[PDB]
C-alpha cells in the first residue's frame, strides 16, 4: 500500500548515486523494495530505472578495474617511463670512459670487411662488418 | 555419463520452484546460465515466476540480458521474446532496451 | 597473547608514531642495499688504484 | 532447427578481425628489433 | 634423586623467563653473555686488518 | 619489541622478515645487474677501468643475491612461512624456533658474501664456483671461503625451514583437509620441501669438499693428486637443476591460484596438476647432466639425458594447458596479478621452447655457454619466478599488511618491466645463435648491435623496479586512504551477473582458501580453534 515516491528526489539517479549523503541511500533502497512487491503493471519507469541501479549498476562493488579515463593515464606513464629510461641511459652513458676503442669507425670497419673478402668469407650470409659513422 | 537437456531442463525447472528468498533466485539463476548450453523457455519461466514470487524486478531485468549475452543471433532472441511475449505481458516485466534506449 | 595486534603493527618499523620522516627511514633502507656494490666497487677500484 | 543464420558465419562475423589483430600483436611482439635494423647503421643508414 | 615434581612447580609458578627459572640459572648465564660478547665483537675488530691485508705477526 | 622480532617464533614476523630481506638483497643484486650492464653497453672499459675479476665478482654478487637471497627467501621463505599455515589452518608451524634461527642464519649469509666481495677481489669464479679456478693456485686469499661459507648458511636455512614446512604439512592440517584437498600453493611448498631435502646435502658435501681442498691439502678435485673437476660437476648439478625447479614450482603455485581467482572458475583439472607437478620434481632428479653436453661424456648418456629432458616438457605442457583451459570460458577481470600471470604463462612458454631447443645435445653444441642460455634463463627467471613474485605480492599484501596499493601505478610498474625485460633477454638468443660466448667482460665489436638494446632494456627493468618501491611507499602511508578513494581495487572478485550489489555485500569474498577470510593484518593467534572443512 506504499505510494509512489516524489519525483524530485529520484529524478537522475544513476548519475548522483554517489554523492549520496549515504543515509539516504538506506532509505531510497528500503521503499524500492517495498514499492517492488505490488504487481509490476503498477510502477512507473522512473523507479524501475532506479530499482535496476541499485542492485545493477556499475558503483561500489561493480566499479571498474580503471575508470573511464585511466588508460589514457597509464599509457602516458608507460610513454613517460620508457622516455626518462632513456634519458638517464644517456645521461650515465656520458661518464663511461671517453675514448672509444679504434676499430668502431668507418677507417676500420672497411679494412675489415676487405679483409674478409681477401680471406673469401660467407658467401651466403654478409660478412660486412660495417655499423659506426 | 552426463546428463541430456531435456532432464537438464526438467531439474532446474523444479530447483526454481523450490526457492525461498532473493539469495536463492539469483543463486539459481547463475548456476543454471552458467553451463554451456543457453536454458530452454520453459526454464526461464519457472525462473521469471520464482523472480515474481519473491518481489524483485531487477533480476527479472537481468534474465533477458543474460540470455541476450547467451544466444548467437538475434533471431534467436527474437525468438525468445516471441516464444515468452506472453509472459511478458502477464507478469509486465520490461525489457533493459526499451526502458534505456541508446 | 601478549602481542598487540593492529594495521602497523605487524612491522618490525615505526610509521606512524616517528619525530623524523619515514619515507628517510624508507629511502635509507632501501638505498643502503642499493649502494652496497658501489661500495664494494669503490674498496677494490682503489685497491687495485685506478679510481 | 539451425535458427536463422549459420554457426560459423556469425562466428566468422566474430573472429574475422581477430586474425588480422593477433597478427599485429604478435608481429609487433617478436618483430621490434626489426625496426632497430631498420632505423641501425648496419643499413648504412 | 626424582626432584622433577619440586622442579615442575617452579618451572610453572614463575614468570621469569625459561632460561631463568632455575636456581643455577645464574653461574651458567652470566658468564655466558660474558663469553658471547668476547666471542661476537672479536672477529668483527680484525676485519679492518683483513680489509687492508695486514696479517698477524708471528711474535 | 624485542621478543617480537629477535626472539620470535611466530610464522608471521619471521615471514615479512625474510620479505624484508629479500627485497634488501634483491636490490643489492640489480644493481649489480645494473653494473653489469652497464660495463657490456659499448665494447671495450666502459666504467670498470679493466679490472675483469671484478666483473666476475660482480656477475656472481648478481646470481647469489638473486637466487638465495631474494627468490629463495621471497618465496619459501616470505609466502611460504605465512601462507602454509594460514592456508592449511595450522597455528604455527612445527618446529618454530627453527624457523627463526632459518631466518636469522641468513644476514650472517649476506654478511660473509659481501665482506667476500671485499677481500682480495671476491669470488671471480662463475655462481657454480667450478675448480681448480677456484682453489687456492688460481684464487688465493679467503674471500672463495667466505662465499662457500654464505652458501653453506643458505643451505643451513633452507634446509631447516624445509625439514620444518614438512612436518608442519604433514602434521598439522585442519579437521577437514586431507591431503587430496589441499590447496595448490601447499603442494607446491610440499615438493620443494622434497625437492630441497633431497638435493641440498650433495651441494653440501661438494662445496665443503671444496672448502677442505683448498684449506686442508686434500685432493678431491685437483688433477694434480688424482682428483677430477667433473666430480664436482656431478656433484654441483644434481643439486643444480632441482634448484631451477624449485626456484619455479612455488611460482606455478602463486599463479595457479591467481588463474582461478581472476578467472572466477576452478582450475581445470586439479589433481591431474599435483600428478604433473610431482612429475616435474621426480624427473628434474634425472636430468642433471644436461648442463654437461659439452664435458666428454658418452653417447648414450647424451641420448638418455636429452629424452629424459624433453619428457619434462609433457607434465609443463599440461600445467600450461590447464591454465588457458581454466581461463578460457571465464569472467577475466584484468587486474594486476592477472596481468602478471597471463605475462608469466607467455613468456614461461618461450622460455620453455628455447629450453627445449637446449634439451637436444645434438644442438647445444651450438649453443653451450652462449647468450642463448642466459637468455633461456632468464626468460624463466626473472620472467618465471619473478613475475610470479610480483603477482604473489600484488595478489597478497593487501591482506597480509592490510593497506592496498596505487593500482594504476601497478599497472605501469608492469608493463615497464614487461617492456624493458623483454628488451633486455630477447636479443640475448641473437647473440647466442651469432655465437657470444658467456661470462666476458668484452666482446668483439660485431656484437655491439644487440648489447646497447639490452643495456637499454636494463634500464628500464631497474626504473620499473623504482617505480615498484614508490608503489610500495605509497601503500605504506596511504594505504589507508587508497581504501577511501578509489585509486586502488578492493574487491578481488566482481559480483556474478545476476547477483547484486547487497547480496555481494554479504558475501563479499568467493575464496577457496582461508587466506582471504582472514582478518586482514591477521591476529597474532589466528585459528585457536580449528578451522572445520568438509
Ligand atoms: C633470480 C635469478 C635472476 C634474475 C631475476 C636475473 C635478472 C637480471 N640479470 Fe642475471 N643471472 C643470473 C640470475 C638472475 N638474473 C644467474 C644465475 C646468472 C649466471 C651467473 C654466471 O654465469 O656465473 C646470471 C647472469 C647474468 C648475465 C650474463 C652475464 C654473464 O654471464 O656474465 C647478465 C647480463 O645481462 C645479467 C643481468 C641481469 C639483469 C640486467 C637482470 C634484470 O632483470 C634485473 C631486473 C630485475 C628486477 C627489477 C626484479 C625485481 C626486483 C625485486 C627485488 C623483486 C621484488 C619483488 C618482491 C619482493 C615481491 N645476469
Ligand atoms: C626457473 C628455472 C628454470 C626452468 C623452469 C628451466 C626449464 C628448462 N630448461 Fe633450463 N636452465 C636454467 C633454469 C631453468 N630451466 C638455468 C639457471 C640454466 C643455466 C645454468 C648455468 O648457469 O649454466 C639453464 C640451462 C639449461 C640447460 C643447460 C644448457 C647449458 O647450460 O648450456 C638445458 C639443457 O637441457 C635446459 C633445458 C630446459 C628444459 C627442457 C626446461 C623445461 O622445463 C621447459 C619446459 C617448458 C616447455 C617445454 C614449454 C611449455 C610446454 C608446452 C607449450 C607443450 C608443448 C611443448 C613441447 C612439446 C616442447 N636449460
Ligand atoms: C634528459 C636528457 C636526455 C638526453 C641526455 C643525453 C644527451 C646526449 O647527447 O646523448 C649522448 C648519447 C651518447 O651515447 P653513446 O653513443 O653511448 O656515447 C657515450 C659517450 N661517450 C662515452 C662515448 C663519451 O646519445 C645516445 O646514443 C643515447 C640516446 C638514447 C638512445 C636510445 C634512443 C631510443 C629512441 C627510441
Ligand atoms: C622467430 C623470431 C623472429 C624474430 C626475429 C626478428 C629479427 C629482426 C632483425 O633485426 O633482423 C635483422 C637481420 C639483419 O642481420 P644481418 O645483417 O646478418 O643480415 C643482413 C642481410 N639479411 O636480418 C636477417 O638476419 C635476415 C632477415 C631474416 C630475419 C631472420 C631472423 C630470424 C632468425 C632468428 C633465429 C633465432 C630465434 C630465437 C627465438 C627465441
Ligand atoms: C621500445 C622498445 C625498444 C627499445 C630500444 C630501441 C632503441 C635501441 C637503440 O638504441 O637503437 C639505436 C639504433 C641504431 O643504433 P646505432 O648503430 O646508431 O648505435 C650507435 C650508438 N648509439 O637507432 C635507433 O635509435 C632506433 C630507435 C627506434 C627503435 C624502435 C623500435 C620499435 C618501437
Ligand atoms: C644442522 C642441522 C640440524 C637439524 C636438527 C634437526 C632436528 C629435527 C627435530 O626433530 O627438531 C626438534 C628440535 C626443534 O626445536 P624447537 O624449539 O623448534 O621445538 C619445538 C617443540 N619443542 O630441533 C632442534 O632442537 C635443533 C637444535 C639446533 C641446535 C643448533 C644446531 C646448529 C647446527
Ligand atoms: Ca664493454
Ligand atoms: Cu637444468
Amino acid at each position: 500500500q506504499t505510494k509512489a515516491l516524489s519525483k524530485a528526489t529520484l529524478t537522475d539517479l544513476p548519475e548522483r548515486w554517489e554523492n549520496m549523503p549515504n543515509l539516504e541511500q538506506k532509505e531510497i533502497a528500503d521503499n524500492l523494495t517495498e514499492r517492488q512487491k505490488l504487481p509490476w503493471k503498477t510502477l512507473n519507469n522512473e523507479e524501475i530505472k532506479a530499482a535496476w541501479y541499485i542492485s545493477y549498476g556499475e558503483w561500489g562493488p561493480r566499479r571498474p578495474v580503471h575508470g573511464k579515463g585511466d588508460v589514457a593515464f597509464i599509457t602516458k606513464g608507460v610513454f613517460l617511463g620508457l622516455g626518462i629510461s632513456f634519458g638517464l641511459f644517456g645521461l650515465v652513458r656520458l661518464l663511461a670512459n671517453p675514448e672509444t676503442p679504434k676499430t668502431m669507425n668507418r677507417e676500420w670497419q672497411l679494412k675489415s670487411d676487405e679483409y674478409l673478402k681477401s680471406k673469401n668469407a660467407n658467401p651466403w650470409g654478409g660478412y660486412s662488418q660495417v655499423q659506426s659513422k | 555419463d552426463e546428463e541430456t537437456f531435456e532432464e537438464f531442463t526438467a531439474r532446474y525447472e523444479k530447483e526454481f520452484d523450490e526457492a525461498y528468498d532473493l539469495f536463492e533466485v539469483q543463486r539459481v539463476l547463475n548456476n543454471c546460465f552458467s553451463y554451456d548450453l543457453v536454458p530452454a523457455p520453459a526454464v526461464i519461466e519457472k525462473a521469471l515466476r520464482a523472480a515474481r514470487r519473491v518481489n524483485d524486478l531487477p533480476t527479472a531485468i537481468r534474465v533477458f540480458e543474460a540470455l541476450k549475452y547467451k544466444v548467437e543471433n538475434e533471431d534467436q532472441y527474437k525468438a525468445y521474446l516471441d516464444e515468452l511475449k506472453d509472459v511478458r505481458q502477464e507478469l509486465g516485466v520490461p525489457l533493459k532496451e526499451e526502458l534505456f534506449p541508446s | 597473547v601478549h602481542f598487540k595486534d593492529g594495521v602497523y603493527e605487524n612491522i618490525p618499523f615505526k610509521v606512524k608514531g616517528r619525530k623524523t620522516p619515514y619515507a628517510l627511514s624508507h629511502f635509507g633502507f632501501f638505498a643502503i642495499g642499493f649502494a652496497v656494490p658501489f661500495v664494494a666497487c669503490y674498496v677494490q677500484l682503489k685497491k687495485s688504484g685506478a679510481f | 532447427g539451425r535458427i536463422g543464420e549459420s554457426w560459423v558465419i556469425t562466428e566468422g562475423r566474430r573472429l574475422i578481425p581477430e586474425i588480422f589483430q593477433w597478427s599485429a600483436v604478435l608481429s609487433v611482439c617478436l618483430g621490434w628489433p626489426g625496426a632497430v635494423y631498420f632505423f641501425s647503421k648496419a643499413r648504412k643508414a | 634423586a626424582n626432584k622433577v615434581i619440586q622442579l615442575q612447580k617452579i618451572f610453572q609458578s614463575s614468570t621469569k623467563p625459561l632460561w631463568w627459572r632455575h636456581p643455577r640459572s645464574a653461574l651458567y648465564l652470566y658468564p655466558f653473555y660474558a663469553i658471547f660478547a668476547v666471542a661476537v665483537v672479536t672477529p668483527l675488530l680484525y676485519i679492518p686488518n683483513a680489509i687492508r691485508g695486514i696479517k698477524a705477526k708471528k711474535a | 619489541m624485542v621478543q617480537r622480532w629477535l626472539y620470535s617464533t611466530n610464522a608471521k614476523d619471521i615471514a615479512v622478515l625474510y620479505f624484508m630481506l629479500a627485497i634488501f638483497s634483491g636490490m643489492a643484486g640489480t644493481a649489480m645487474s645494473l653494473i653489469i650492464r652497464l660495463e657490456l653497453a659499448a665494447p671495450g672499459s666502459q666504467y670498470l677501468h679493466g679490472n675483469s675479476q671484478l666483473f666476475n665478482v660482480l656477475v656472481v654478487g648478481h646470481a647469489v643475491l638473486m637466487i638465495f637471497f631474494l627468490v629463495m627467501p621471497a618465496l619459501i621463505g616470505g609466502f611460504g612461512n605465512y601462507l602454509l599455515p594460514l592456508m592449511i589452518g595450522a597455528t604455527d608451524t612445527a618446529f618454530p624456533r627453527i624457523n627463526n634461527i632459518a631466518f636469522w642464519v641468513l644476514p650472517m649469509g649476506l654478511v660473509c658474501l659481501v665482506t667476500s666481495t671485499l677481500v682480495e677481489s671476491g669470488a671471480g669464479t662463475g655462481w657454480t664456483v667450478y675448480p681448480p679456478l677456484s682453489s687456492i693456485q688460481a684464487h688465493s686469499g679467503p674471500s672463495v671461503d667466505l662465499a662457500i661459507f654464505a652458501l653453506h648458511l643458505t643451505s643451513i636455512s633452507s634446509l631447516l625451514g624445509a625439514i620444518n614446512f614438512i612436518v608442519t604439512t604433514l602434521n598439522m592440517r585442519t579437521n577437514g583437509m586431507t591431503m587430496h584437498k589441499l590447496p595448490l600453493f601447499v603442494w607446491s611448498i610440499f615438493i620443494t620441501a622434497f625437492l630441497l631435502l633431497l638435493s641440498l646435502p650433495v651441494l653440501s658435501a661438494g662445496i665443503t669438499m671444496l672448502l677442505l681442498d683448498r684449506n686442508f691439502n686434500t685432493s678431491f678435485f685437483e688433477v694434480s693428486g688424482g682428483g677430477d673437476p667433473i666430480l664436482y660437476e656431478h656433484l654441483f648439478w644434481f643439486f643444480g637443476h632441482p634448484e631451477v625447479y624449485i626456484l619455479i614450482i612455488p611460482g606455478f603455485g602463486i599463479i595457479s591460484h591467481v588463474v582461478s581467482t581472476y578467472s572466477k572458475k576452478p582450475v581445470f583439472g586439479e589433481i591431474s596438476m599435483v600428478y604433473a607437478m610431482a612429475s616435474i620434481g621426480l624427473l628434474g632428479f634425472l636430468v642433471w647432466s644436461h648442463h654437461m653436453y659439452i664435458v666428454g661424456l658418452d653417447a648414450d648418456t647424451r641420448a638418455y639425458f636429452t629424452s629424459a629432458t624433453m619428457i619434462i616438457a609433457i607434465p609443463t605442457g599440461i600445467k600450461i594447458f590447464s591454465w588457458l583451459a581454466t581461463i578460457h570460458g571465464g569472467s577475466i577481470r584484468l587486474a594486476t596479478p592477472m596481468l602478471y600471470a597471463i605475462a608469466f604463462l607467455f613468456l614461461f612458454t618461450m622460455g620453455g621452447l628455447t629450453g627445449v631447443a637446449l634439451a637436444n645435445a645434438s644442438l647445444d653444441v651450438a649453443f653451450h655457454d652462449t647468450y642463448y642460455v642466459v637468455g633461456h634463463f632468464h626468460y624463466v627467471l626473472s620472467m618465471g619466478a619473478i613475475f610470479s613474485l610480483f603477482a604473489g605480492y600484488y595478489y597478497w599484501s593487501p591482506q597480509i599488511l592490510g593497506l592496498n596499493y596505487n593500482e594504476k601505478l601497478a599497472q605501469i610498474q608492469f608493463w615497464l618491466i614487461f617492456i624493458g625485460a623483454n628488451v633486455i633477454f630477447f636479443p640475448m638468443h641473437f647473440l647466442g645463435i651469432n655465437g657470444m660466448p658467456r661470462r666476458i667482460p668484452d666482446y668483439p665489436d660485431a656484437f655491439a648491435g644487440w648489447n646497447y638494446v639490452a643495456s637499454i632494456g636494463s634500464f628500464i627493468a631497474t626504473l620499473s623496479l623504482f617505480l615498484f618501491i614508490y608503489i610500495l611507499y605509497d601503500q605504506l602511508v596511504n594505504g589507508l586512504n587508497n581504501k577511501v578513494n578509489n585509486k586502488s581495487v578492493i574487491y578481488n572478485k566482481a559480483p556474478d551477473f545476476v547477483e547484486s550489489n547487497t547480496i555481494f555485500n554479504l558475501n563479499t569474498v568467493k575464496s577457496s582458501s582461508i587466506e582471504f577470510l582472514l582478518t586482514s593484518p591477521p591476529a597474532v593467534h589466528s585459528f585457536n580453534t580449528p578451522a572445520v572443512q568438509s
